[PDB]
């Protein structure tokens, strides 16, 4: 019988499967590049997918149904989530540092100007800046989410988040449609280049940012959060800050000082 | 919908000596299983792939 | 642009639903608006065959790995020029 | 009760004890490619014939020892095993994570040795620059390979680090300020603060080279409008971190090693040690550029960065001094442990101040890219890194397998390294002055000499490296379980025995504030 | 205007968390959250160390800002001194359950 | 080039390499005291059964080795920067010399006046003439005007190479898309050997590098008959 | 005339080691005035100056490049 | 619970020190081995 | 650190081969490699 407040946890395979599912995205990918084939790519993913699963449930049954999220256990968990999210910031550092290395020193075989001769940028103003408002008017309504949350008022938590949801989806479906309607593609030098994987990638951040949502939605359907024990939610608002702020950056960056 | 918490609280917090991830009910043990097997197949292929990839042939 | 209204002595949830349903969606309704009200149909831009664009160092990695992923007929070239 | 323990483990000692393990047959490896590197030097011309092979083998060497061999040992092995047991804490913050972790590497490596296995390798440089590691100049999957090790190593010590400093913040004793930590334990937080912010920005670097390779990017090639040099910048970003990051945790050691051989309760200046890393891990990202003195930079530019540079030695210069004036009156010990720390002390310096040679940009235009360069960093690795491993390895080696060693053997196993890498080192200061290149499978007749002695000392090394597997065999086999420990008052990790229950601080520790 | 359904933790917290809620608002500290507050010290107003078993770990800062704590092993019986300064310690029951 | 056990650097056939001589003689002077210092340090305090094992003050000691570093380095960096200074400043040259990198040899250009252009290979062992320095020797060697301010221009139409002739004093690294500018000048004529100095795989360690330096009258002359 | 020629001098427009841009403007430079003068009825003589600068910096494989990109309208700088 | 102790605390047998020499040989002696072995197959392969 | 008397000691007998085989096992696997050395400059 312990006396201290933090969680011993039961021995679990997750790490192991977690582990092994990466070894065969990885090994996936490189097939998939070179001896053209997606057969282990796709166990991959499936592995992967049925380890997050099953250890994020298996921390739901810890805090919720099992009660080992003392005060000193959710300390250390938003602590560990800060980290988290700053390690992500320098992610996304490496992808502007590249976006501006090429644009302040365009070189000749671009026409020594940016944007590059050839390249057609999109309108800062047409559907960027509508998916600008959508983010940021996301950033509003998970904001009232909260404090709902945590006045005890459950209809207008579950109104708010859904609000939430729906404007991240708004954003992705945009983002879509403008992916097919760019007059650039990935391939078309270091502009395309830039472009694509550093909005992808934040692409990416909007789908998971969303999907966590998805989730803390249904575990409030369910009960599971108390107006002051709710730390996956909290998480999940904060990667979703991260997440509108990064494309502010991308705003003002990529698709405005850059055409 | 309905708030079944302090059910699911008695459920895993059965004196039945099973760890957090299998202590639902078998569900549990057929996803642990398909996991598992699906981890060591796949590795296992994956190392059969490392095999040929490192060869034109001996 | 500098904000201007005003709001803490009595506030909440009640404050935010406030700002979701009066500033924020209607923001999006007009800026959706202006989206609609716009977009005129780009003229297909002129191929020219420069030779910094359409980088081919190794093809995809599906189709015939020639074509991008989200590549549109209408917009996109291939190197030697546009398809259809 | 096998597979529970070992592969499933949510338990700081048995995923350090793993850590250690994967560690000792990494370093075998990387051990193995040293050797290979130095008999095709051995003596003139070509022994293995193909020179992009020996390409794949330094390149191999670096990663091995890096990734696989001292960052495992140190922050995995003896980080897991000390940290919790030096601040009274039960286990790390998040136990499963930190399995998964571990379990990271051996994929990983996996994947690096399969790297070599197929095509004709990634002889790149441990570096991996553009153009030679994209698809044209290294076609074909090694360098794919490579990258995802290093995409999966990072992940591990990423999630690694989010776990101690966590674990080091918030699971002290209440009454515990981080001012009344070990210096140990600061030396993992900061090392963990170091990976959190530079291995990200890897990870950007070596995803843009991927898609440059396989997805038609142009970050790294002029016929797009860019630029391989962008891949300098964000690679050496990290880089430098890196080395930090390879020699702070020893820092933390050789402060414990000094200080108990000494009989002092404490280390000399404290809170200049404190002081110290946390400078040297500032300025530890504002100095990357140094490795690319020679890639057409500004003039201006070129000077900031060799005057920052040189400021590192002022910081690093009251460690040194600090364990000297722990030394000051003590009643030293002369156990093995303290030997390597001894050695540690002055070797570390000596590379350090070849560092200091090479941070002029004047003088590197020179010296850059030739063996001067494997020189400095060979002493602070080869000498700096690795006695500090061995001598807190030798240390706490009765705490984790509760036997002790034989010393007289020990001491053998010291003085046959410290003939062997001094002997292997030392001299390519000398190729490297006369103009030496690096990465070379054959030099011109000149460099016969040095090149001859300096693989003769490899040798000596090995039979070093063949003894301490005997020596831990010996120890496994006669059985002298530990009797009394000494100084366990300012000692915590001591306290509950070697080695200490499955479980240690159910009940934790008691600290009054007043 | 609101409207409620939402549990608090009087309702819905349960094991660990539960009972460090429950201890808290009785001012009691069984899982050793708070750091305890020092007596004088001396033989006949020891440091009251609660421990479950018949041993325990004391750490003792024997001035206010030293950077290293002295630490041993507290045992069931005489009150035992810090072997730095002297200050008294003497181990006690409650930290119990029935 | 480099003879047999050679400790140092080659002699120095520019003013440029010259100063550095003089600058490492300097430094290596300074590396020299503060590691024979920590030795002494070392072995003063290991050969005492005296003790003092209470706790010692620190701060007042710590001045001294915080601020004394400081000053030395200072006297290093200050020359050091005076050179770099040295090596990039305005150069008035009179000629205008391109090298080119290729896996696994060097082109070079001089196209001043006429588009006069070759490439250099590595003579390779079995052809080697008796006399000539196993992996050194190049076909065609390059020829220059001595005791004249040139500039050289790197670059490279394949991977990154890096060009070095350690008795000038001169490395830039050859990277393609970029042109780098170094300075050249040499005190006397002769033959001046370098290698490369950036992996460019498996031929990184046989792409020599050899100027020929000799007045301008035969630097002319050979210009004209190379066309 | 302000002219004969041993090398291109040092432009302090391009201070540094990277010297790029300096081939590039010239190179430039030396098309569009041979441009402007070739439509206008000029001695092209004027632009002899950017025509030797650049040959002397520019490798042969850029000048080359370039010139035929610009027969092949493909050049992508705006002359 | 599980094993508590010195020779306890491991994944591998001290119980008999020849089986110990035997397991430590095979795995010290396999890590150096791989890349003389490495470098074997890279020598054949092509 | 004062250990209590080895529960098996290990003789000097013992130590020899134990040394012997360790040096073995690293060395044989190598020296086989290398001998063969020349011969794999072939296929
Ligand atoms: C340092 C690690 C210790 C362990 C060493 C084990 C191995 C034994 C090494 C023997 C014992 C170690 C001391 C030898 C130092 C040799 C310095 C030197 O020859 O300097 C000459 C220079 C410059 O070269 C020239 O301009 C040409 C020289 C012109 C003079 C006439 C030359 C006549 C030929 C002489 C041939 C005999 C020398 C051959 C020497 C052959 C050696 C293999 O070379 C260089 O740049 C070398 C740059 C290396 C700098 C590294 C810093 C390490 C400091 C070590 C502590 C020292 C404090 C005392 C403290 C002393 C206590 C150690
Ligand atoms: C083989 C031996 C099996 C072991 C059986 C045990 C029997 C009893 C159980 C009796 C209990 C009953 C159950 C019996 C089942 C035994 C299962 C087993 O054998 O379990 C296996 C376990 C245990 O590991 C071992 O295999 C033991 C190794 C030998 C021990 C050495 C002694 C320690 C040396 C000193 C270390 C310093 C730290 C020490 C101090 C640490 C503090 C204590 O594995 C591990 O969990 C971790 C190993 C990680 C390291 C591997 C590196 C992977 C690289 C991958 C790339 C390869 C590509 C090649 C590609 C090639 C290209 C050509
Ligand atoms: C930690 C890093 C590390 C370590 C330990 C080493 C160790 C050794 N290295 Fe290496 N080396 C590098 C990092 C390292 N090196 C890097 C980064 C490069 C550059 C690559 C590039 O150019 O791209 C390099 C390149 C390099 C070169 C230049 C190659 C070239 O330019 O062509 C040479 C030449 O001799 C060399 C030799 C050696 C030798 C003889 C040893 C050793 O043999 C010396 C003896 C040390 C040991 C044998 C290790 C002992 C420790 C253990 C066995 C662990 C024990 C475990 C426990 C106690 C738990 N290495
Ligand atoms: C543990 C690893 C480690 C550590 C700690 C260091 C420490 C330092 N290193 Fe080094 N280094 C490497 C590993 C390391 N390095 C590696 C692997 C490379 C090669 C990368 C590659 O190309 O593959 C490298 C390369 C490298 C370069 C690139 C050179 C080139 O390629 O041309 C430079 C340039 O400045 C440098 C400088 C320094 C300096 C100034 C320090 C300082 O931190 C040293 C500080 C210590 C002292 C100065 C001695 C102690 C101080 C005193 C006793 C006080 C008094 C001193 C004075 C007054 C001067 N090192
Ligand atoms: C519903 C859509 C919402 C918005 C976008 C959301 C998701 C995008 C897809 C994947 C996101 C994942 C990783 C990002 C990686 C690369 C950038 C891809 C971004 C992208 O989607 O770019 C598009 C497709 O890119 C291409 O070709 C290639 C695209 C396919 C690449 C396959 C994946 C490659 C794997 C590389 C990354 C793995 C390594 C990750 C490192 C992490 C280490 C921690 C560009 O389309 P295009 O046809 O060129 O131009 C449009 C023309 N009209
Ligand atoms: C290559 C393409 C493949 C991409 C695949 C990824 C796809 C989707 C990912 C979706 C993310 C889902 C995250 C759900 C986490 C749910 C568990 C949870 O939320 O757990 C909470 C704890 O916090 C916690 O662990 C918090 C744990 C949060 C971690 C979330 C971070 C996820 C980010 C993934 C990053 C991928 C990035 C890759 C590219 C760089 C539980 O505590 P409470 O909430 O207080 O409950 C207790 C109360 O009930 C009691 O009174
Ligand atoms: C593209 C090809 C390469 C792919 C490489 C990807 C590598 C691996 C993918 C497999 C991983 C999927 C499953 C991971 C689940 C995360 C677990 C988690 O959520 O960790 C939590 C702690 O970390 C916290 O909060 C902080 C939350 C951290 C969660 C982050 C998990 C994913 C990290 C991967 C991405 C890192 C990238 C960062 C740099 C860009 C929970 O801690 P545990 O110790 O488990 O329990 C503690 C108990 O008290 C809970 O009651
Ligand atoms: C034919 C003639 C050749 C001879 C040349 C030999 C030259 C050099 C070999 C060097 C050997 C010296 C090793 C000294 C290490 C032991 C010294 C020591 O100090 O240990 C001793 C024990 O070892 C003991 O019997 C003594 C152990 C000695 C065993 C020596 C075995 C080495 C054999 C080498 C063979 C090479 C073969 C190579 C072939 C490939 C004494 O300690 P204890 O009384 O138990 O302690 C008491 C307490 O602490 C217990 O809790
Ligand atoms: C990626 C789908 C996205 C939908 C959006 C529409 C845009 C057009 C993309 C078409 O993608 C297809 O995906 C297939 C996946 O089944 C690929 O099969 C590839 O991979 C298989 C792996 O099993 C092999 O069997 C096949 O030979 C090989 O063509 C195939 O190349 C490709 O045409
Ligand atoms: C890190 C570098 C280590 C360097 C190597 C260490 C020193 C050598 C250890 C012994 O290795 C043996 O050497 C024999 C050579 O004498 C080889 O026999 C070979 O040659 C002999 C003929 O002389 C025959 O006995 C054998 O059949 C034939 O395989 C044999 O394969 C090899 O195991
Ligand atoms: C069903 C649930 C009330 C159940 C309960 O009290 O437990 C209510 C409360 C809030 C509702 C949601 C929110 O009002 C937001 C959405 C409102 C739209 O008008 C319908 C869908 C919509 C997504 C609703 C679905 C569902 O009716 C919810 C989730
Ligand atoms: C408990 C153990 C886990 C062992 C491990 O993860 O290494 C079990 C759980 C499920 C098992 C697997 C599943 O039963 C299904 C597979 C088919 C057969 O049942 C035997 C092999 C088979 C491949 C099993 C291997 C192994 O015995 C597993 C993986
Ligand atoms: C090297 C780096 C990245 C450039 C790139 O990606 O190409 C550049 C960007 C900003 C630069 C810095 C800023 O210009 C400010 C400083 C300017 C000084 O003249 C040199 C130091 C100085 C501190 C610069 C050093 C270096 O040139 C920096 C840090
Ligand atoms: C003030 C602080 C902490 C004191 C404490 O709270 O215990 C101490 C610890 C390390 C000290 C620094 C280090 O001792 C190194 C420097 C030494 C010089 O004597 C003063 C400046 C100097 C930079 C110090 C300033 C200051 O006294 C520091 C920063
Ligand atoms: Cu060209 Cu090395
Ligand atoms: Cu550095
Ligand atoms: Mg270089
Ligand atoms: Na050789
Ligand atoms: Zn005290």
């Amino acid at each position: 019988h312990q006396t201290h407040a933090y969680h011993m946890v039961n021995p679990s395979p997750w790490p192991l499967t977690g582990a092994l599912s990466a070894l065969l995205m990885t090994s996936g990918l490189t097939m998939w590049f070179h001896f053209n084939s997606m057969t282990l790519l796709m166990i991959g993913l499936t592995t992967n997918m049925l380890t997050m699963y099953q250890w994020w449930r298996d921390v739901i049954r810890e805090s919720t149904f099992q009660g080992h999220h003392t005060p000193a256990v959710q300390k250390g968990l938003r602590y560990g989530m800060i980290l988290f999210i700053i390690s992500e910031v320098l992610f996304f550092t490496g992808f502007f540092w590249a976006f501006y290395h090429s644009s302040l020193a365009p070189t000749p075989e671009l026409g020594g100007c940016w944007p590059p001769t050839g390249i057609h940028p999109l309108n800062p103003l047409e559907v960027p800046l509508l998916n600008t408002s959508v983010l940021l008017a996301s950033g509003v309504s998970i904001t009232w989410a909260h404090h709902s949350l945590m006045e005890g008022d459950r209809k207008h938590m579950l109104q708010a988040l859904f609000i939430t949801i729906t404007l991240g989806v708004y954003f992705t479906l945009l983002q879509a449609s403008e992916y097919y309607e760019a007059p650039f593609t990935i391939s078309d030098g270091v502009y395309g280049s830039t472009f694509f994987v550093a909005t992808g990638f934040h692409g990416l951040h909007v789908i998971i940012g969303s999907t966590f949502l998805i989730v803390c939605f249904f575990r409030q359907l369910k009960f599971h959060f108390t107006s002051n024990h709710h730390f996956g939610f909290e998480a999940a608002a904060w990667y979703w800050h991260f997440v509108d702020v990064v494309w502010l950056f991308l705003y003002v960056s990529i698709y405005w000082w850059g055409s | 919908f309905e708030n079944r918490v302090a059910e699911k609280q008695k459920l895993f917090q059965e004196d039945n000596g099973l760890p957090v991830h299998l202590k639902g009910g078998a569900t549990d043990n057929i996803l642990y299983r398909v996991t598992m097997t699906l981890c060591l197949g796949g590795t296992l292929y994956s190392l059969y792939c490392l095999g040929w990839a490192s060869f034109p042939h001996k | 642009a500098s904000a201007a209204k005003g709001d803490h002595g009595g506030t909440g949830a009640r404050t935010w639903r406030f700002l979701t349903f009066g500033l924020a969606l209607p923001s999006v309704a007009l800026c959706t608006l202006n989206s609609w009200l716009h977009s005129g149909h780009r003229e297909r831009p002129a191929f020219i065959p420069y030779h910094h664009l359409r980088i081919r160092t190794k093809p995809f990695s599906w189709g015939d790995g020639n074509h991008t992923f989200f590549h549109n007929p209408r917009v996109n070239p291939l190197p030697t020029g546009y398809e259809k | 009760m096998f597979i529970n323990r070992w592969l499933f483990s949510t338990n700081h000692k048995d995923i350090g004890t793993l850590y250690l393990l994967f560690g000792a047959w990494a370093g075998m490896v990387g051990t193995a490619l040293s050797l290979l590197i130095r008999a095709e030097l051995g003596q003139p011309g070509t022994l293995l014939g193909d020179d992009q092979i020996y390409n794949v083998v330094v390149t191999a060497h670096a990663f091995v020892m890096i990734f696989f061999m001292v960052m495992p040992i140190m922050i995995g092995g003896f980080g897991n095993w000390l940290v919790p047991l030096m601040i009274g804490a039960p286990d790390m913050a998040f136990p499963r994570m930190n399995n998964m972790s571990f379990w990271l590497l051996p994929p990983s490596f996996l994947l690096l040795l399969a790297s070599s296995m197929v095509e004709a390798g990634a002889g790149t440089g441990w570096t991996v620059y553009p153009p030679l590691a994209g698809n044209l100049a290294h076609a074909g999957a090694s360098v794919d390979l490579t990258i995802f090790s290093l995409h999966l190593a990072g992940v591990s010590s990423i999630l690694g680090a989010i776990n101690f400093i966590t674990t080091i913040i918030n699971m002290k004793p209440p009454a515990m300020s981080q001012y009344q930590t070990p210096l140990f334990v600061w030396s993992v937080m900061i090392t963990a603060v170091l990976l959190l912010l530079s291995l990200p920005v890897l990870a950007a670097g070596i995803t843009m080279l991927l898609t440059d390779r396989n997805l038609n990017t142009t970050f790294f090639d002029p016929a797009g409008g860019g630029d391989p040099i962008l891949y300098q910048h964000l690679f050496w970003f990290f880089g430098h971190p890196e080395v930090y990051i390879l020699i702070l945790p020893g820092f933390g050691m050789i402060s414990h090693i000094v200080t108990y051989y000494s009989g002092k309760k404490e280390p000399f200046g404290y809170m200049g040690m404190v002081w110290a890393m946390m400078s040297i891990g500032f300025l530890g990202f504002i100095v990357w550029a140094h490795h690319m003195f020679t890639v057409g930079m500004d003039v201006d530019t070129r000077a900031y960065f060799t005057s920052a540079t040189m400021i590192i030695a002022i910081p690093t210069g009251v460690k040194v001094f600090s364990w000297l004036a722990t030394l000051h009156g003590g009643n030293i010990k002369w156990s093995p442990a303290m030997m390597w720390a001894l050695g540690f002390i002055f070797l570390f310096t000596v590379g350090g101040l070849t560092g200091i040679v090479l941070a002029n940009s004047s003088l590197d235009i020179v010296l850059h890219d030739t063996y001067y360069v494997v020189a400095h960093f060979h002493y602070v690795l080869s000498m700096g890194a690795v006695f500090a491993i061995m001598g807190g390895f030798v240390h706490w080696f009765p705490l984790f397998s509760g036997y002790t060693l034989n010393d007289t053997w020990a001491k053998i196993h010291f003085a046959i390294m410290f003939v062997g890498v001094n002997m292997t080192f030392f001299p390519q200061h000398f190729l490297g002055l006369s103009g030496m290149p690096r990465r070379y499978s054959d030099y011109p007749d000149a460099y016969t000499m040095w090149n001859t002695i300096s693989s003769m000392g490899s040798f000596i090394s090995l039979t070093a490296v063949m003894l301490m597997v005997f020596i831990i065999w010996e120890a496994f086999a006669s059985k002298r379980e530990v009797l009394t420990v000494d100084l366990t008052t300012t000692n915590l990790e001591w306290l509950n025995g070697c080695p200490p229950p499955y479980h240690t601080f159910e009940e934790p520790t008691y600290v009054n504030l007043k | 205007a609101s409207g409620g359904g939402v549990p608090t933790d009087e309702e819905q917290a349960t094991g660990l968390e539960r009972e460090v809620m429950l201890a808290a608002r009785k001012g009691q500290d069984p899982y050793n959250i708070l750091a305890p507050k020092a007596t004088s010290g001396t033989k006949e107003d020891p440091n009251l160390v609660p421990s479950i078993t018949n041993k325990r770990i004391v750490g003792c800062i024997c001035e206010e800002d030293n950077s290293t704590v002295i630490w041993f092993w507290l045992h069931k019986g005489e009150a035992q001194r810090c072997p730095s300064c002297g200050t008294h310690y003497k181990l006690v029951p409650h930290q119990l359950a029935h | 080039m480099a003879y047999p056990m050679q400790l140092g650097f080659q002699d120095a056939t520019s003013p440029i390499m010259e100063e550095l001589l003089h600058f490492h003689d300097h430094t290596l002077m300074i590396v020299f005291l503060i590691s024979s210092l920590v030795l002494y340090i070392i072995s003063l305090m290991l050969t005492t059964k005296l003790t003092h094992t209470s706790t010692m003050d620190a701060q007042e000691v710590e001045t001294i080795w915080t601020i004394l570093p400081a000053i030395i380095l200072i006297l290093i960096a200050l020359p050091s920067l005076r050179i770099l200074y040295m090596m990039d400043e305005i150069n008035n040259p009179s000629l205008t010399v391109k090298t080119m990198g290729h896996q696994w040899y060097w082109s070079y250009e001089y196209t001043d006046y006429e588009d006069l252009s070759f490439d250099s290979y590595m003579i390779p062992t079995s052809e080697l003439k008796p006399g000539e320095l196993r992996l050194l020797e190049v076909d065609n060697r390059v020829v220059l005007p001595m005791e004249m301010t040139i500039r050289m221009l790197v670059s490279s139409e394949d991977v990154l190479h890096s060009w070095a002739v350690p008795s000038l004093g001169l490395k830039t690294d050859a990277i393609p898309g970029r042109l780098n500018q170094t300075t050249l000048m040499s005190s006397r004529p002769g033959l001046y050997y370098g290698q490369c100095s950036e992996i460019c795989g498996s031929n990184h360690s046989f792409m020599p590098i050899v100027l020929e330096l000799v007045p301008l009258k035969y630097f002319e002359k050979w210009s004209a008959s190379m066309l | 005339k302000i002219k004969n020629y041993q090398t291109a001098p040092f432009d302090s427009r391009f201070p540094n080691q990277n010297q790029t841009r300096n081939c590039w403007q010239n190179y430039l430079d030396f098309h569009r005035c041979e441009k402007a003068m070739t439509a206008k009825g000029g001695d092209v003589s004027v632009c002899e100056w950017y025509r030797r600068v650049y040959k002397s910096l520019c490798p042969i494989s850029w000048v080359s490049t370039w010139d035929d990109r610009r027969a092949e309208g493909t050049f992508p700088g705006k002359i | 619970h599980y094993e508590e102790g010195p020779g306890k605390n491991i994944p591998f047998s001290v119980e008999n020190k020849w089986r110990l020499l035997a397991m430590m040989t095979l795995f010290f002696g396999s890590g150096f081995a791989a890349p003389f072995f490495i470098v074997r197959h890279q020598l054949l392969k092509k | 650190i004062t250990a209590k008397p080895a529960k098996t000691p290990t003789s000097p007998k013992e130590q020899a081969i134990g040394l012997s085989v360790t040096f073995l096992s690293f060395l044989l696997p190598a020296g086989w490699v290398l001998y063969h050395l020349d011969n794999y400059k072939k296929s």
